[PDB]
């Protein structure tokens, strides 16, 4: 698998059009804060293809 | 007034845009960013 190439999974909203946000914040997907570091309702934001 | 800093969090896990006038140029960037706690310009 190539993992240099990577798509965003989640996001708090949509993009606007040509809008390019480049952010590598965790995403929370409930209460449970992030705090920096990855967890219950935390998960990374990205995936790579492979 | 010599420059413009917009964007959401001004902070690095976010990007933002910075206008410089230094009277010779205009320069414009879009970086993601840390702001000083007070910005300046130079005497
Ligand atoms: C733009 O940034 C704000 C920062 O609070 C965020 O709430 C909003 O969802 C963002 N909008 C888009 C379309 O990304
Ligand atoms: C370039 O942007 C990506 C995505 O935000 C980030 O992972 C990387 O650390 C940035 N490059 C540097 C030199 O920090
Ligand atoms: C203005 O900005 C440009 C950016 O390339 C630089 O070359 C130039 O020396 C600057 N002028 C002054 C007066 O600082």
């Amino acid at each position: 698998g190539n993992y240099n190439y990577l798509y965003r999974l989640f996001r708090k909203s949509n993009l606007k059009p040509f809008e390019r946000d480049i952010s590598t914040e965790i995403y929370q997907a409930g209460s449970t804060p992030c705090n920096g570091v990855k967890g219950f309702n935390c998960y990374f934001p990205l995936q790579s293809y492979g | 007034i010599r420059g413009w800093i917009f964007g959401t969090t001004l902070d690095s896990k976010t990007q933002s845009l910075l206008i410089v006038n230094n009277a010779t140029n205009v320069v414009i960037k879009v970086c993601e960013f840390q702001f000083c706690n007070d910005p300046f310009l130079g005497v």
